[PDB]
């Protein structure tokens, strides 16, 4: 199988201007009614003999009933050329059954941090723009009570390219440029 | 004057038919008809009923025709004599 | 969007006013007996104020444009709903036609 | 963003050059008209020259005002062609009208179908049972 | 007296950006 | 300065482009690489007004490519040392000022800035203002800067802006 | 000299006031119904369903000119066109509104007939068809002959199949622009919903192939026509009986 690289550009919008950005994205993007998704994500890390712990991100859609949990592996950043102006990571996307939490724990993966993300999803061609407000989860297990991690909302432009050819980043840079006056989407390194 | 005008209009008709053939190949037929040979002002060969799923249809202009009327030529098969169909 | 309409109206009004003012002032300039002394100065002041106002309004409205002058031509259209409704109306018209034809045949039956 | 920055710069430059020019042309008309002492050139030249100059500057001012009107109209068209939030709201509003129309038509057609079907049933129970017998 | 500024309402906070991305990647403010 | 000069450039045409429309293909290709690239000796090249002449094609033995020497006329922009040119400020920072002159971008160091000029961090838009506010420099403003010297790298030229000379800056 | 100046100024201003006290209103109304954009000084609009997921390589760009305004239709989209489907037993609105609706209808009829003629020529089907220039002829039943023809006016008919042709190509557009492709889990990539459900809720071969089926507008239309003919036949037979 070929591998799937995810090109990601990440930026933030303060809540007061959220309405302007939502209207703007709707205009540039394909004419589809907004998704309004809500989801819960728990990251599992494997503490094996090698120092680096394998990180697998498990996502459950609380809002959409009868939809399978999604398990994804995100690789180390492959960004090199300054011209690309994008973050490149290897990605494997696998739909999983509800009994995902138990399989991972028996295998030995350990639950680490859990977050709940609520926001709007819009798409233009392959490009997908997700605008969401991350909410911290307190209490050992539950989604009833959440506190806001920040007033602002992260905006991420993600493309799951087949890894064939390139210029995928160029298209992304052009789209990012339009939102740049409303919000500066840039490639921010995860480190610090 | 007649020879020059005739040569010009027949070459223009050849070009129009070639454009029509390429337009048909592009949109509807799609490799169900092919272009074997096209000489601007001499002949244009169209192949139908390909070997995959050969025959050619040549449309030529000869300087000036007086003794014999200039019509089309189906070169490879030389179709049999069907009084109603060969005339059309 | 009535805001933009009002803006344009004000713009046109102010422009016309300022050019009338300029006209009057130059007419009084050629005048052999410029009786409108203080009046003329007041007119000059008014014209200047008008120009300044126009400039400010224009700059603000340009920003209002460039706040969403995304350049992007905008995709989203109503073509879907419109086409659907047109189809529905044509279907209802066809139904009406058939009903009328059946009614006419029934009338014919009664006519004998 | 680059292309939006350039559009803003061009419109703003149009407006700035424009206020500066109308004010300066009025100033040139007043630097003039001032009947100053004449010498060498002679009124026979100075006079006609001044008249022509005033006429030309008046034309220039009128043209600048016409350009102002043109730019205003352009801004108006841009704010109706592609404002963006107003346009999205308007698209949503037309979707509403069309959808309601469709709903009404659908209900009408369904009811019509039902009534016509009942009539058809009555006729099917009749015609079939008719004695006749050719 | 062409005043000075008129619209300085910042749409995005870079500190906010940093914090959010940081959390998403490692997990600051979530454990 | 904007200078219209003729350039000598070479074209490597792949044989696949041979056949119909080979001559204008070279003309079309010429615009592809000349536009968007700069050189220190001639400065940034904006556009090719016309092609003066087309040279004969020389194959490279073994390679199979062709060498077309083309004489074309184009306008170029090159900063010169010790000259004053109008500029536009792009971004304002305490460390220095970044200004763009078309394709050319110039950086102004804090030292080159006048001593009485100071950065205005408190103001939401980064800008430089004086104590008396007699002269204010802000993003997207007209200023004149003296080029201390012309320095180039990776087909890009950016110089230093000097405001010490008289009749410089915004007016 | 100042008299001349003043005269010119007044004339101009009063001319501007005469041109001030409905091109603007007309353009505004033209925008809500038809999407528009700004390029150069020849402001254009969209006259294609490309927003509603149609992969037809044609530019639906109609111009707007000052003449209180006129709409310029792209060439070859003028006149009136209507597709005609027939069975033989052998073998109020605004001025520019009418023009733009008619040209959009012509564009959609060309889209329909391009789809039908390509599926007739290239897709292998039972009892093959003949596509001559603007006319498709099929023989669904041996005594039956169905004919689909694109009548382009350029200034026996069954309406039901024409109406269903329009709705079929409309659903074929809306399949691409569907909300079923949206992944509600933010992490989830993209694609249809039941194709996502195929993984955990394990599907057989038959459900997988039923979600991703290959057929065509022509195949479906022929099936519909055959069913209609069969119904008619049975009805007539029972009537005679």
């Amino acid at each position: 199988t070929i591998n799937m690289m995810e090109y990601l550009l990440q930026g933030s919008v303060l809540d007061h201007s959220l309405e302007s950005l939502i209207h703007r994205l709707r205009g540039l993007c394909d004419n589809m009614e907004p998704e309004t998704f809500l989801d819960h994500e728990m990251v599992f890390l494997l503490k094996g003999q090698q120092a680096s712990p394998f990180v697998l991100r498990a996502r459950r859609s609380m809002d959409r009933a009868g939809a399978p949990w999604h398990l994804r592996y995100l690789g180390q950043p492959e960004m090199g050329d300054k011209n690309r102006h994008a973050l490149v990571r290897n990605c494997v996307d696998i739909a999983t059954s509800e009994n995902l939490t138990d399989f991972l724990m028996e295998m030995g993966f350990r639950m680490d941090h859990e977050f709940v993300a609520k926001g709007h999803l819009f798409r233009k061609g392959i490009m997908k723009i997700m605008v969401y407000k991350i909410f911290r989860i307190l209490v050992p297990g539950n989604t009833d009570s959440t506190e806001a991690l920040s007033l602002s909302y992260l905006v991420e432009l993600s493309v799951v390219a087949p890894a064939g050819q390139d210029m995928v980043s160029d298209d992304m840079k052009n789209f990012a440029e339009q939102l740049k006056p409303l919000v500066h989407l840039e490639k921010i390194d995860p480190k610090r | 004057m007649y020879n020059c005008l005739h040569s010009f209009c027949l070459s223009l008709q050849l070009e129009v038919l070639h454009s029509q053939t390429l337009m048909l190949i592009r949109e509807r037929w799609g490799d169900l008809v092919q272009v074997e040979r096209y000489h601007a002002g001499k002949c244009l060969s169209l192949s139908v009923w390909n070997q995959q799923v050969v025959h050619k249809v040549t449309i030529k202009i000869d300087e000036n025709d007086v003794s014999k009327p200039l019509q089309i030529f189906h070169d490879p098969p030389l179709p049999a004599s069907d009084s109603k169909l060969v005339e059309r | 969007l009535a805001n933009e309409r009002l803006r344009a109206l004000e713009d046109i009004e102010r422009e016309i006013g300022a050019i009338l003012q300029n006209a009057g002032t130059v007419i009084l300039e050629l005048s052999k007996e410029k009786t409108n002394e203080r009046l003329l100065d007041r007119q000059a002041a008014a014209f200047t104020a008008s120009v300044q106002h126009v400039e400010a309004e224009l700059s603000a409205q340009i920003r209002y444009l460039t706040q969403v002058a995304t350049g992007q031509p905008h995709e989203g259209s109503s073509y879907s709903s419109r086409k659907d409704c047109q189809m529905a109306l044509k279907r209802v018209d066809y139904a009406r036609l058939k009903l009328s034809d059946v009614a006419r045949t029934c009338e014919q039956m009664l006519e004998n | 963003p680059q292309s939006k920055e350039t559009l803003l710069q061009s419109y703003n430059k149009r407006l700035k050059d424009d206020i500066k020019s109308i004010m300066d042309n009025f100033t040139e008309i007043i630097k003039t008209a001032k009947i100053e002492d004449e010498t060498q050139v002679s009124r026979a030249t100075q006079g006609e020259q001044d008249n022509y100059e005033m006429h030309v500057r008046a034309a220039n001012i009128v043209r600048a005002g016409e350009s102002l009107m043109k730019l205003v109209s352009d801004l108006k068209q841009f704010l109706i062609l592609n404002d963006f939030p107003s346009v999205n709201e308007a698209i949503d509003q037309r979707n509403q009208q069309l959808r309601t129309l469709q709903e009404e038509c659908d209900r009408k057609l369904i009811t019509l179908r039902d009534e016509i079907s009942i009539d058809l049933y009555e006729l099917e129970e009749e015609y079939y049972s008719s004695s006749s017998s050719l | 007296e062409s005043g000075g500024l008129r619209p300085n309402k910042q749409t995005f906070n870079p500190t906010d950006t940093n914090a959010l991305v940081a959390a998403v990647a490692f997990g600051k403010g979530l454990s | 300065m904007f200078y219209h000069i003729s350039l000598e450039h070479e074209i490597l045409l792949h044989p696949r482009y041979f056949g119909p429309n080979l001559l204008n293909t070279v003309k079309q290709k010429l615009f592809t690489e000349v536009e968007g690239t700069c050189t220190g000796k001639y400065g940034f090249v904006i556009a090719v007004t016309t092609i003066d002449n087309i040279g004969a094609g020389v194959i490279q033995p073994g390679r199979g490519f062709v060498l077309y020497p083309v004489k074309y006329k184009a306008i170029v922009f090159r900063p010169f040392k010790g000259e004053v040119v109008d500029a536009v400020v792009t971004q304002v920072n305490k460390v220095g000022l970044f200004t763009e002159i078309g394709p050319m971008s110039c950086f102004i160091s804090r030292h080159s800035i006048p001593s009485e000029m100071e950065f205005d961090p408190n103001s939401n838009p980064p800008c430089y203002k004086t104590m008396d506010e007699d002269i204010v420099i802000q993003q997207d403003d007209e200023i004149r800067l003296k080029i201390v010297g012309t320095r180039v790298d990776k087909n890009d030229i950016f110089a230093i802006g000097s405001l010490m000379d008289d009749y410089l800056g915004l007016v | 000299s100042l008299a001349g100046a003043a005269q010119i100024l007044l004339k101009g201003a009063e001319r501007l006031t005469k041109s001030v006290t409905d091109f603007n209103s007309e353009l505004l109304r033209l925008r809500q119904h038809w999407k528009l954009r700004k390029v150069g000084d020849k402001i254009l609009g969209d006259l294609s369903y490309r927003s509603a997921g149609s992969l037809f390589p044609h530019h639906g760009t109609f111009e707007v000119i000052k003449n209180p305004l006129d709409v310029q239709i792209p060439s070859d989209l003028e006149g009136s066109a209507y597709i005609k489907v027939s069975i033989q037993k052998q073998a109020g609105s605004p001025h520019w509104q009418t023009k733009l609706e008619a040209a959009q209808n012509v564009l959609l009829c060309k889209e329909i007939f391009a789809q039908l003629s390509r599926e007739a020529v290239q897709i292998k089907s039972q009892v093959p068809h003949i596509v001559v220039k603007n006319q498709i002829i099929s023989q669904p039943f041996p005594s039956l002959q169905l004919s689909i023809s694109l009548c382009h006016s350029s200034n026996d008919h069954l309406y039901v199949l024409e109406h269903n042709l329009h709705l079929l190509i409309r659903e074929f557009h809306k399949q691409t622009l569907s909300s079923i492709m949206m992944p509600h889990p933010a992490s989830a990539p993209f694609g249809h919903k039941r194709m996502r459900l195929s993984g955990p809720q394990a599907f057989d071969k038959n459900e997988i192939n039923s979600l991703q089926s290959s057929e065509g507008l022509l195949e479906k239309i022929i099936k519909q026509a055959k069913h209609i003919f069969l119904r008619s036949r049975a009805a007539a037979t029972i009537d005679s009986l």
